[PDB]
Parts: structure tokens; sequence; C-alpha cells
């Protein structure tokens, strides 16, 4: 699973 | 490269087969996550009874077909280099960090790799090689002026294209580009990998510098790493917050997985988007999130 970027 | 006739899918098939019953074994402990084998090659399969079936009537123009004939040869070097693998390896096969395992991983990959790729030629399950659409203009005419609509080129061909447009500096930075760009290892290069590679490291016109920048000199880069073996090697610096590596995604083609350790004891992965990798580098280290590549104290500077 993929994340949104920080 | 032979000629394919549909006797020799079906020994493919049965060879396929064979890995799966293989990579079925409980000690194995395969997790689902992208790449998966047990998924692949079951894929694999069911896209060339797609191919197949398009063809009925038309075999002979199927098996004269050059990208075709060279993907069924790699599938079945690849499919029997995977049994071997499991026959020399034996019980080391089970060892979670053995060198076997990491092959069995790697071959996984390339199986993902491959199946994109026939299912990028062969949409729907008819050849569209010679129309393919590479995604960088830049690129595109690159192709076009040096290989017309050609599907594949040999390695050599491509190489030395490439040389004159944007210089290779020696030997061994050309095998380290090869290595890179040539996803389904087959000594060959499609338009699709061409494509894949030149959506990586663009934009074009510093083609060769940046994935010197981001892949040759850079200890973060991970060659043929998949989203798991990402998280494993991260643990190591589970109590070191900025650590981070990146590679490319195996289920989003073309683009880039970023992996990091949080402040609170997280590994996540990111896959940036409307911002290219070097940028997300950049701003990743100004806010602090990307400050140990591959855990080390030292990063890359990239202005
Ligand atoms: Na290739």
């Amino acid at each position: 699973e993929y994340t949104e970027g920080p | 490269p032979g000629t394919v006739d549909k006797k020799m899918v079906e020994k493919c098939w049965k060879l396929m087969d064979k890995v799966v019953r293989l990579c079925q074994n409980p000690k194995l402990a395969l997790k689902n996550s992208p790449p998966y084998i047990l998924d692949l090659l079951p894929d694999t399969y069911q896209h060339l009874r797609t191919i197949l079936s398009r063809y009925e009537g038309k075999m002979e123009t199927l098996g004269e077909n050059e990208y075709f004939r060279v993907f069924m040869e790699n599938l079945m070097k690849k499919t029997k280099q995977t049994i071997s693998l499991f026959k020399e390896g034996k019980e080391r096969m089970y060892e979670e960090n053995s060198q076997p395992r990491r092959n069995l991983t790697k071959l996984s990959l390339i199986f993902s790799h491959m199946l994109a790729e026939l299912k990028g030629i062969f949409p729907s399950g008819l050849f569209q090689g010679d129309t393919f659409r590479i995604t960088k203009a830049d690129a595109a005419e690159f192709w076009r002026k040096a290989f017309g609509e050609k599907t594949i080129v040999p390695w050599k061909s491509f190489r030395q294209a490439l040389h004159e447009v944007h210089p290779i500096s020696s030997g061994l930075e050309a095998m380290a580009l090869k290595s890179t760009i040539d996803l389904t290892c087959n000594d060959y290069i499609s338009v699709f990998e061409f494509d894949i590679f030149t959506r990586l490291f663009q934009p074009w016109s510093s083609l060769l510098r940046n994935w010197n920048s981001l892949a040759v000199t850079h200890p973060g880069y991970m060659a043929f790493l998949t989203y798991d073996e990402v998280k494993a090697r991260l643990q190591k610096f589970i109590h070191k917050p900025g650590s981070y590596i990146f590679r490319l995604s195996c289920t989003r083609l073309g683009q880039w997985a970023i992996g990091y350790v949080t402040a609170d004891g997280n590994i996540l992965q990111t896959i940036p988007h409307n911002k290219p990798l070097f940028q997300a580098l950049i701003d990743g280290f100004r806010e602090g999130f990307y400050l140990f590549p591959d855990g080390r104290n030292q990063n890359p500077d990239l202005t």
C-alpha cells in the first residue's frame, strides 16, 4: 500500500 | 530466436505449471504482495490464451512476429531458469535471506515486467507494437528517427543509436545502463522498456546526467527491489528516522516508489505525483523526511 507523499 | 507454433506455447504452459507447483510450497511462506508469482504466471497464461484466440486462422502471421518470438523464447528461458533455481538451491530456497531466495524474488519481478510488456504490445490480444505511443515527445522522436516503428531492437543497436545522441562514457557505464533499461533481462530493448526508462529519467535533454545522479552515484537507488524487500531493508533503520531508499514501482511501471522511516516508527512507501523525482528528493531533504539514503549519514546534493 502506497501512501501520500510527505 | 525460433518460430512459434501452438505446440511451443503449450510447452511453456507446462513449464509455467511446473513453476507454480514449486512456488505453492508452504515452506516458502510467499506473501501476496506484488510481484506475486502465483498470480503472474496464471495471468501470463491467460493473456497468451487471449493472443492465440485473436490469431485463429492467422497463426503464420503471429509466429513470424519478431517481438513475440523473442518474448516466448525469454519466457521459456526464464521459466527454465526458475526450475533450475529450485533444483540447485534445495533447502536454501526456504531461508529468508539466502541468495537463491533473492534470485527467485528478482525473477518474480522479471515475470511481472514481462507481463506488463506483453500487455502493452498486445493490448486486447492483437499486436500494436508498430503504433506504440512513447510518452515523452523528445524520446518519441528519438525512437522514430532511429528505429521507425520497430517494437524491439538488439541491445547493441539501441546502444549505438543512443550513443550518437547521448554519449555513453564507458563500457562499464554502458553495461549499467543496460542492467537498468533491460527490464525483461533478454538483451533486447523493447519500445515499451524504452518508454519506461525515459519516463523515469526525464527530461530527455539531460537523460544520462539524470540517470547518473539518481541511480549510478546515488546510494538511495535500489535496482530490482520489491515493496516487501524495501520494507525489510529499512527495518534495520527503524530507529533512524529520515532513512530512505527508492526504486521502480512494480505495479505502476514508469513511476518511482520512495520508502522512508518516519519519526513515529512507521515505514511508509509513496509514489511522487506532479513532481519529478529530483524535486521530491530535494524537498524531502529540506522538509526532513529524506535525509539518510540507505541509512547513510551523507546525502547526495542534487542542485
Ligand atoms: Na528487454
